[PDB]
Parts: structure tokens; sequence; C-alpha cells
């Protein structure tokens, strides 16, 4: 089974900045395109930040130039970086395995995973 | 069980049970004969057969079976659910179609081009019976149909806006212009904005039934989605024109009304088959006798001279391009009649028959001459039985020689008598699988760290990456542990040994619990790769229709050719690809129009698809509404007017009284463009159109636009051509699309554009007009280039003649530059880089083009070169003196070009598994000829597997040095060769 622990978030004022951290127990990570999601309250969840297994990144139009994904295959670990945070901004973060970034049907809306992990709460006030 | 009679008569029959009791319908006939005099009276008055009808959910269902009645089950188990122990059973008298029934079958016909009711070339009922199958999704699509929606078809994505693309918004926000009457207004909107606001904010900057349509173009801006997100938006803003919109009323939705559907539903077929248990009727699984074949004999009317004085016969049963086992026949004298009469007994077990297996039989001369195919299983899970004479297929792996169709020429070609063992009792081949519940011994014990890494490493290899004996044995017996990888799915599956009926048990098992795929990603290539030529089994096509169904619309739309080439590898008639196609051909007007262009081309020039893309053709155009079997009505008219006129002038101021002979007769006055059903053209500018100076002689036609809202009074350039397939360049176009789109995901402008490209019947089509566009060999002509003589300067100096200002230059320069790259990247990639003049084209702007697709791919199939000097794309001197100075040592253009090439070369490698697939796809579907390895291979060599990024970048810049290397020779001897 595929676990994700994600961990980095907290509280910071509006225009600060977080890293967010999250390890795969997937050992198929190498050949795996990997994504953040957020949930915002009461909202659905929407993959914000994709990376592919080569290391390309694609960003959704609300957090371009704001959010910046990376990967180490070597540790299993995505890394999501967050700068200029406002406060629409404020969700429950997850990582899992994105999906296609020229499929539109990948950014629509949930992914419908079944190994969701507990998230990382991001709170901009 | 009640039955009622046609005189409301209601006779209680009993319950026969199950076996041999299709005589239930002589059984009610003497019962009705007996019962009244009236039945004895219409007895001879009466038609051959009656009906059998229930009701299912209100509608009238079918029992459309005279074989078994554990067919009828389902509906014993419907009445069982409502606890209505007496069922009631109505017959209904075979009544004839009425006269409009006949008629908008006859207009059916027309659209098609091929008669779908005719059985002169069919050995059984698969296609009849696929017919009343595709009722229940069409039904299914019409009832959930949302009115407005279907009918404004809007044309939107949910990808991000592209970077190139979401810089261009200048302060956040999207100036609109809205035309109402002669009125003209600009407003301002953010690009977040739906429609619904952009329209309150209109009227409340002074009824509200109104909606914004493109000027000039059929289509609408509506829905609940961001205005950024429209394609036509986004198209828009990449050619920085101004969006403009005009405030039209709503598209009546009841213009796209269906007529009701009139034949019953017919349920399903896998009713006669049931659990292992319950057929041990004759279970297959039971006779564990070895298949055997008898060949009769060989009959041809005209003996070939190809090849003679030897001649045999190969049978071959294959599982999904796998030969399960081979036999053959002593060679006797190729004459006019061979007769052998011998029984061929293969090694494998009638038991083990996989569903989806194929008798191949194969002519073989002394080499191979003819072959014909025949699906041991039928669609209702029964094995073949009795005497068989096919007429068989003549060559001239191919997607064509896996066909189970006929030769329809039956007075001219080979014909094969063949004998199957025949039995008592019919054999029917048992469900699935019953149910998971042993689990099949799922694993415990944790895999060994080493043996974890090489599993891993197989299953990181790609798609072409041969699996030695080794690596399939370990992925079949750590199979639980491959399905947490999806991944390893087509390698899994492809470990499967086909030929035991207890492994294919067990794979069924094996997949009935998958749910790790369940809430996988979709992933095309993967899903694609399932679909291909090696997986023959139905329920692995179904994983992989079902992963297909999560698409969004411009999705489908990237990829609707290459699922409607892949319908061919499908074993049976019934496939969940078609229901998947005819699905969402329904639900989007957009996606039904192409796909009634491209299945109506197949139809048109493949003969051996042609009643399978038939009937689908059939199922679609009956569920669509009036409107849209209009358009294709007309469609249809100007296509074949158009073809008939270009056979006259082929055959040859003619073209002009032949032309206005057309205008004033017969010529709608508008139709709707094939390759762009947004565009509608009007009136043809006979004083514009001309023959080209070519082989093939296409008709050069302009259509004056329909639409009075157009902005522009410019005509609609359309080319129509024959002589030429054009399959093959529409299939080159879509994969240029979708490395376009892979581009465009990776913030990658390559200005690559392709052109519209549609065939519309047996080696004619149309093709779209570039606007101000000209041929490189035009251009050095124009100087030099008549005699071969060449120079580097032309090309430079016809795009400085052709700007107006220094920096239109420039920004042409850079528009070639790039274009350049992307075509010599996509070219390379495909194998069709080596290409001459004439079949290049440039704009005014720039902009580079590579044409007549079909011209090359042939060419380059037969004979790859090899025995000429090749080079991977076309980098002419004349190319370089236009990027750089072309001193032969760099340029800062030249520069550019290089790592803007290097960066596209990067991107596809990184999706190198699809283009490995698209690429196999085309090779075996598009190509008429026969394909095999070291061909398919030539992706996977020129794409760079298994290499680092800097070996790939070193071997695409030595790529580019050998083309520089060969500055003008290979130019030279293509001019001497046409020449």
């Amino acid at each position: 089974q595929v676990q994700l622990v994600e961990s980095g978030g907290g509280l910071v004022q509006p225009g600060g900045s977080l890293r967010l951290s999250c390890a795969a127990s997937g050992s198929i990570f190498s050949i795996n395109a990997m994504g953040w999601y957020r949930q915002a309250p009461g909202k659905q969840r929407e993959l914000v930040a994709h990376i592919t297994s080569g290391g390309s990144t694609n960003y959704a139009d609300s957090v371009k130039g704001r959010f910046t994904i990376s990967r180490d295959n070597a540790k299993n670990t995505v890394y999501l970086q967050m700068n200029s945070l406002k406060p629409e901004d404020t969700a429950v973060y997850y990582c899992n395995e994105a999906g296609d970034p020229f499929l539109g049907s990948t950014w629509n809306g949930p992914p419908a995973f079944g190994s969701w992990g507990q998230g990382t709460q991001v709170t901009v006030s | 069980i009640e039955f009622v009679l046609p005189s409301p008569e209601t006779a209680l029959l009993h319950v026969a049970g199950h076996g041999n009791v299709e005589q239930m319908k002589a059984q009610v006939w003497l019962r009705a004969l007996e019962t009244s005099v009236a039945a004895d009276f219409y007895h001879r008055l009466g038609p051959h057969h009656f009906l059998l009808l229930y009701q299912k959910k209100g509608q009238w269902y079918e029992i459309y079976d005279k074989y078994q009645v554990v067919q009828t089950l389902d509906c014993l188990r419907y009445w069982k659910a409502t606890h209505r122990s007496p069922g009631q059973i109505h017959l209904v008298q075979r009544h004839p179609p009425s006269e409009e029934s006949q008629a908008f079958q006859r207009q059916l016909t027309a659209l098609i081009g091929y008669d779908v009711t005719d059985v002169s070339n069919v050995h059984d009922d698969e296609l009849e019976f696929t017919r009343r199958g595709l009722v229940t999704p069409r039904m299914a699509e019409v009832a959930s149909r949302d009115p407005k929606l279907y009918a404004m078809h809007p044309w939107v994505t949910s990808k991000p806006l592209p970077e190139y693309l979401w810089k261009k918004i200048a302060n956040n926000c999207i100036f609109i212009v809205i035309h109402r009457s002669t009125t003209s207004q600009t407003i301002k909107v953010s690009p977040d904005d739906t429609p619904g606001a952009i329209l309150q904010s209109f009227f409340t900057k002074m009824e509200q039934d109104f909606v914004l349509r493109v000027c000039g173009r059929d289509e609408y801006l509506v829905g609940e989605t961001p205005i950024k997100n429209f394609q036509w938006v986004r198209h828009c803003l990449k050619n920085g024109e101004e969006i403009h919109v005009v405030l039209d009323t709503p598209p009546d939705p009841a213009l796209d009304e269906v007529r009701k559907e009139e034949w019953p539903l017919v349920d399903d077929c896998t009713g006669v088959t049931g659990y292992h248990e319950q057929l041990t009727t004759v279970s297959l699984w039971d006779c564990d006798r070895k298949f055997r074949v008898k060949i009769r004999g060989i009959d041809i009317p005209v003996l070939p001279r190809n090849t003679d004085l030897t001649v045999f016969v190969e049978a071959n049963i294959q599982h999904g391009q796998q030969v399960l086992c081979q036999r053959r026949t002593s060679p006797k004298p190729f004459t006019e009649e061979v007769l052998w009469n011998v029984w061929l007994e293969f090694s494998i077990k009638i038991k083990d028959l996989p569903k989806g297996a194929l008798l191949n039989l194969q002519i073989y001369c002394g080499q191979l001459l003819y072959y014909v195919n025949l699906l041991l299983i039928d669609h209702r899970f029964l094995l073949r039985r009795g005497e068989y004479v096919l007429h068989m297929w003549q060559i001239s792996f191919n997607a064509d020689k896996l066909t189970s169709a006929t030769n329809p020429d039956k007075e001219n070609s080979m014909s094969i008598s063949i004998l199957l063992d025949n039995y008592c009792h019919p054999i029917a081949l048992p469900k699935h699988q019953p149910t998971p519940d042993p689990e099949g011994d799922r694993v415990r014990a944790e895999m060994p760290n080493q043996l974890r890494k090489q599993l891993e490493a197989i299953i990181a290899t790609d798609p072409l990456n041969p699996l030695t004996a080794e690596d399939k044995e370990l992925l079949w017996h750590f199979r639980y542990e491959s399905l947490k990888h999806p991944k390893a799915y087509p390698k899994l599956f492809s470990s499967v040994k086909w030929g035991q009926q207890e492994i294919v048990a067990k794979t069924y098992q094996l997949l009935a619990r998958r749910e790790v795929w369940d809430q996988s990603a979709l992933d095309v290539g993967l899903t694609m790769q399932l679909l291909d030529c090696n997986f023959s089994d139905e329920n692995v096509r179904a994983i992989a229709v079902q992963k297909l169904e999560s698409l969004e619309d411009d999705d489908v739309l990237h990829y609707l050719l290459q699922l409607v080439q892949a319908v061919k590898f499908e074993p049976y008639h019934d496939s969940a690809l078609a229901r998947f196609l005819l699905k969402r051909g329904l639900r989007n007007k957009r996606i039904g129009h192409f796909l009634f262009w491209f299945l109506r081309s197949e139809i048109a020039q493949s003969r051996h698809y042609q009643q399978r893309f038939a009937v689908i053709l059939e199922a679609y155009l009956r569920g669509c509404g009036t409107a849209m079997l209009h358009d294709f009505t007309q469609q249809v008219q100007v296509i074949e007017m158009l073809q008939k006129v270009t056979l006259d002038i082929k055959s040859l101021s003619q073209l002009k009284q032949k032309l206005e002979n057309l205008q004033n007769s017969q010529l709608p006055e508008s139709f709707r463009v094939p390759y762009d059903p947004g565009l509608k053209a009007g009136a043809l500018a006979i004083e514009k159109c001309k023959v080209m100076a070519s082989k093939k002689k296409p008709l050069w036609l302009e259509f004056k636009c329909a639409d009075p809202t157009a902005l522009s009074n410019e005509t609609i350039g359309i080319i129509f051509k024959h002589g030429d397939d054009l399959r093959q360049d529409m299939l080159i176009l879509q994969i240029l699309r979708i490395m376009e789109s892979i581009w465009e995901t990776e913030s990658l402008d390559l200005c690559l554009l392709p052109y519209g490209c549609i065939s519309t019947g047996d080696k004619i089509g149309m093709i779209e007009i570039v606007k101000d566009a000209t041929t490189i060999a035009k251009i050095q002509q124009s100087t030099v280039g008549n005699t071969g003589a060449f120079k580097d300067e032309v090309l430079n100096h016809w795009l400085k003649e052709k700007s107006p200002t220094e920096e239109k230059f420039q920004a042409a320069v850079e528009r070639f530059v790039y274009s350049c790259a992307g075509y010599c990247v996509a070219t390379f990639v495909l194998g069709i880089g080596d290409r001459h003049n004439d079949n290049i084209m440039i704009t005014e702007t720039g902009n580079l083009f590579h044409i007549d697709f079909g011209h090359i791919l042939g060419n380059y199939k037969s004979f790859l070169g090899i025995n000429k000097e090749r080079v991977p794309f076309v980098l002419t001197p004349d190319f370089l003196f236009v990027m750089g100075t072309s001193g032969k040592k760099t340029s800062p253009h030249f520069q550019k070009f290089q790592d803007i090439c290097v960066k596209a070369y990067l991107a596809l490698r990184h999706h190198t598994n699809l283009l490995i697939i698209l690429f196999s796809m085309m090779l075996m579907t598009g190509m008429p000829q026969l394909t095999s390895k070291e061909d398919i291979e030539y992706i996977r060599d020129a794409l760079t597997v298994g290499k680092n990024e800097e070996d790939a970048k070193k071997y695409f810049l030595d790529q580019i040095e050998v083309c520089r290397d060969k500055g003008w020779t290979v130019q030279f001897n293509w001019f001497l060769h046409l020449v």
C-alpha cells in the first residue's frame, strides 16, 4: 500500500513563505509523476502543482509564479515551496500521484484517489 | 408463465426448464392454434415468426435468441426480484417496417455509404446483433442529454493557461467586443469571469434570454466556466486577435429532435453462458480433446502468375498476435483447385481455447499469398461448428491481417473450404469468472529485496523492451505485488499464458480485485497500450475503456482518431471501445462530427472493417438529432458533387463551366466545413477557383462565408484532390497536434500548426488552404532551382520582401526559427524528415509547414532510404542563411534554434512511452502494406531510450551536424530523381 506523510504546514502571516515536504512509501516513485493538492474550507480538492518523473513542473493559474514543486527520487520525497502567500491560500494541502499534465481531466477536479494521507494544514492570517 | 396472444387471450404456460426449450415458439404457436380457431385461420396468413416482449423498466424488451432458454435468465431474474411469480410474455406479429422507417434507413445508408442491412458477406448474425445491442447506450445517452448545452456545444478545457498565454494578459483583464445589430461596444472583463457574468455586466452597462456567439462562426461561449477556459478564447489570445462576439438568440433545442426508436431492446448475449457448474448444452471446459480442423480444399477461378508450382495451407491458432499452435498441410502443385481433405490437429485442448482466439488460415507458395481469419468462439460464447467456405484476402504485422471479415469479392478471390467438428449439443464457453472468493491464494510473504529490485526494473522499462522468460515468470509469480503498480499491467498481462484455462481464470480473479488500478490516475499512454494488438482479451479492453471514461471532451478530441483506429484491434464487433466512442459522440456535437467523418472515411476506403464501422456509424446517426442529420446530408451532397467534378476534370475554362453548372443546380446555399464544424461555407467564388499544376490535378476551391456576421470578406480555401490517401495525412497531423500539446504543457511554443485534412472517400479528401503561403520549391524556382542550381539567400530575400517593416521581419525570422526547430524535431521523431522542397510550405509571416505526408510516408516505409543518402530532417542551407550568417561556426539565431530543438527533444523524451505507442498504432493501422519489427523500434532508437539527457542532447546535436554536412546533396538528388 502506498503511504504519504505530509509536513511543513502551520500558521504564517500574509506575504510569508512556507515549504512543505511529503515522503511516499511507493518504491516506484522514480517513474511516477507527483502533484500537490489543496482543499479549501467548504471546497473541493484541486491540483495546484504538477511535477513529472523527469522533473518538469506545471502549475495552476492561481498559484502560478508563487509556488514551486520539486522532487528527490533518492529520498522519495516531494517538496512544495510557497511564496507570497495570500489569505485564500488557507487550505489543507495534500500530495499524491497526480496524473498527466496535458490532460484536462487531471486538472478538472478530485482525482478519486483512495490512499489520501492525513495532509497538512496551512493557515494565512 | 402467463402468455398474451395477439384477441387479448391469456394462456397459462408452465416453467419447462432450460434444456432445449426454445421450441417454445412452436409450443405457443400450437397452443394458440388449438385454443383459437382465429389463430388457425391466421396461420395461413400470418408471418413466418413472432416476437417475445416483456416489461423490464416500462420499456419493451425482446428475447432475441432462438438457441436456448438459458439466455432468458435475465427476465426470470428480474421477475423473481420483483417477486412476480406469474411472468407475462406478449407475442407480437412481425410487422414490416413502415414507409417512413424505410425512407429513414435509406437516408442513413446514403449518409454511411454502405448498406448495413445487406447480409451477402456474412456467415453469422454478429453485425445484426451488434446493431440491436447498440440501441441501449444510444437511448441512455439520448435520455441523459441536456438540450441547451448539446445544442450549443461549448468548447472548453480544464487545463491551466500556458505560461506564454498567462503572461499575454496585459493587466489581468481581457477585452471583448460585443456586436448588436450595427452597434459595437468593447467591454473589459477579468479572465476568471463566466460568460453569464460578462452578459450581466453588459446588460447593467446599458430581455435576459441571450447568449454570446463568436462572430462569423457557429461557436457559443456559454456554460458555467471561466472565459479563459474556452478554446476559442485561448486561440484568439495566442494569435493576438480581438475577441469578437455577437448577442444571438440561443439555438432551439427542438431542432435536435431524435425520432423514436423502432426496435425493442435486446438485452445481452451473456445469458446463454453461465458458470462452469451450470453448463457442465456442453461446457467448453469439459471437452479435453485437442482442437482439429479439416482443410477440404482451395478454389480459385483465375490462377495468378506471381508464384506457382507449390502451395500449402498454414493453420495458426493465435490470441493477440501470439501463435498458440501452428499446423501445416503437405505442399501440393499450385493449380486451379487443390484438394487435401486432411485433418490438422493442434496440440492445444478445446477447453483451453480463449475467447477472442483467431484461426488464421494462410496460403503459402514456392511467399505468403492469401489469408483469412475465423473467430473460434462467436459473440454468444459458442464454439464454431460445421462447414465454412471463406473467401480470402490477397496481400498486395498489420491491422488488416486481424480482421474476421470475409472478402466481399466472391467471384474473383480465392476461397477455402474448411470443416470443424460437430457435436450433438452446442458447446458454450462458461462465464469469465464467478467470484474471487478463494482469492486464488494471494501471496503473503514479502518479496526479497533483490527480487523487488528486479521487478521494479522490469516495470520501469519501455513498452518495446522484450520480456525474457525469467522476466515473465517473475511478473506472474508475483502478480498480486504487481497489481499495486499500474505501470506493470501491460507487462503483467503480457506474461499471462492465454493458452491455459486455469491461468486465464487466475488472471480473471486477479483483475476482479483491481482497486489500485481503479483509483489510479488516468495515464493515456498506458491505456492505449492496453488497447493495442497485443491484448485480445475482453476484460483488459474493458479496463482500458473504463479508465478512458474519465476523459474530458477536448481530451477525447485529441485522441479520437487513434481510438477509432484502435477499434480495429477489437476481436468482436460489439466492444467497450465502440460503446465509449458512440456515447462520447452522442454527448458532444464536435466529437460526433469528427467521429462521423473519421468513421465514414474508413468505411469508404477500408474493405476489411467496412461492416463494423458502418454499424457504429448507423448507431451514431440514429443517436444524433435531425439538425446534425441535415448538416451531414448537405456535406455528403457537396462532397459527392465535388468528387464527380474532380473525376471529370482529371479525366481530361471547362472547370469554370462545370462550377457554374454546380452553383446554379444542386449546390447547397451553405454547408458545414468537414475539417472545421464551426465554420460554414456559402457560395462558391468561381472566378477564384483553378486547377493546380500537379500530377494529381487537385481542385483549388474558394467558398464565401455563409455567416453575415463575419468580420472579414476573406473566402474559405479548400483543396479537393484525388489519387492520394489522406488517412496517413490525418494520422500524422493528429500526432503533430499531440506533440504540440506535449510541448504546450512544458511552456514550449514551437509555432507548429497543422492544417485541416479530412478524407471524404476512396482516395479523395479535403485539404485546408493556408493563406499567404507558398512552397520552398517555388521560392527557389522563382530565381534558381528550375535547372537544379540552388542558392541560400532566396528564402531570406523572400521573407524580407513580404515584411513591411523591420519589426515584422524580425518577428518572421523568430517564427521561422521556432517552426523550423519544431518541425525538425517532429519529423526526426516520426521518421518523415527526409523530404524535398516541394512538400515544405512557408507563410509570409515566417511560419513553416510540411505537407503531403502520404507521399513520403509510404516511400519511407517501403525503402527507409538505407540505399540512399538519408538526412534526419530538412535543415537546408537556405534555412541556415535565414537563421544565421551561414558562417559555419555559430550565430545567435542558430544557438537559439539549437537550444529550443534540444528542449523540444527532451520534452518528447519525457513522454517517450506515449510517443512509442502512438507510433506503433500509426504503423500498424495507417499503413496499407505489411510492417514488422525493426520499423517500430525506429522511434525508440530516435527517442534515445535508456540514455541520459546529456547523451540525448549530444545525439540530437550530432543529427543537426550531419544535416549541416549534406547541404544541397539530398535536394539535388531529389531533383534528379523527380526530373
